[PDB]
């Protein structure tokens, strides 16, 4: 029924994600990590002690982070009407190239200026610390900023973020994928019920959603940049073993 | 079988 597709999408969003904008939005108005002592101070309350270099210890919170939501946005799109319907594994392409290009769009909720929110609100990380760390680890939430700068401006709330994310999964131009005509034809409801929505929600930018297809792009070609360093950091990192889940995710992307 | 299935399966 596309006429609840909207408002299901919505509760969907808020059933299976432990951070949204309205969340975030309240927590950034919260230790401050702006150093490697402010690092070591918030890591003595957050990380459980069972030793590695700074740099690994916040690759690995981070990579942590991705894990979960990965397991979130499996149970999102799983209320995506239609989804469940589909073969499995068509399900597997959507997800695998789908996920990374919704986190860093729900990453923007949690960004500002300044920084990023961390360990489930309980921290904020400094732009400038992540900037101030040595490479690769430095190149890899900048251009997430960057991309977080332009796509907050756009102002959307989480029920704008959970019809795009929707849409992000529901892409019949995954590679690989088999049931493509009806795959393009759940991307073609939910993109609709989104530009009603952005016309409803929106009313004083009526050229809403050409911005967001752009950002649709802009995501993809984030995301395959994005891959590249994780594939850097895999072959000349050795103490920063890369999580299972996300081998097979970037396996042949 | 993959990891992915797994989270897709239950
Ligand atoms: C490229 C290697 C790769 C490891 C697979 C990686 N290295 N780093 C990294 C390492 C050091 C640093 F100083 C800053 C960053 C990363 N940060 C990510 N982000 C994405 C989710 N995350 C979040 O909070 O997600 C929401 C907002 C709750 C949805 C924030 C962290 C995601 C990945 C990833 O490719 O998996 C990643």
């Amino acid at each position: 029924d596309l006429k609840s597709l909207a408002k299901r999408i919505y509760e969907a969003y808020l059933k299976n994600f432990n951070m949204n904008k309205v969340k975030a939005r309240v927590i950034l108005s919260p230790f401050v990590i702006h150093d490697m002592e402010t690092l070591c101070m918030a890591e003595k309350t957050l990380v459980a002690k069972l030793n590695k270099e700074a740099e690994v210890r916040i690759f690995h919170c981070c990579q942590c982070t991705s894990v979960e939501t990965v397991t979130e946005l499996t149970e999102f799109a799983k209320a995506i009407p239609g989804f469940a319907n589909l073969d499995l594994n068509d399900q597997v392409t959507l997800l695998k190239y789908g996920v990374y290009e919704a986190i860093f769009a729900m990453l923007s909720s949690v960004m500002n200026k300044d920084g990023m929110l961390v360990a489930y609100g309980n921290g904020f990380i400094t732009r400038e610390f992540l900037k101030s760390l040595r490479k690769p680890f430095c190149d890899i939430m900048e251009p997430k900023f960057d991309f977080a700068m332009k796509f907050n401006a756009l102002e959307l709330d989480d029920s704008d973020i959970s019809l795009f994310v929707a849409a992000i999964i529901c892409c019949g131009d995954r590679p690989g994928l088999l049931n493509v005509g009806h795959i393009e034809k759940m991307q073609e409801g939910i993109v609709h019920v989104l530009r009603l929505h952005l016309q409803s929600n929106h009313p004083d930018d009526i050229f809403l959603f050409p911005k967001l297809l752009q950002k649709m792009a802009d995501l993809r070609q984030l995301v395959t940049e994005h891959a590249q360093l994780v594939q850097i950091i895999k072959k000349t990192e050795s103490d920063a073993a890369l999580h299972p889940l996300l081998q097979e995710i970037y396996r042949d992307m | 079988p993959s990891l992915l299935k797994k989270l897709l399966l239950a």
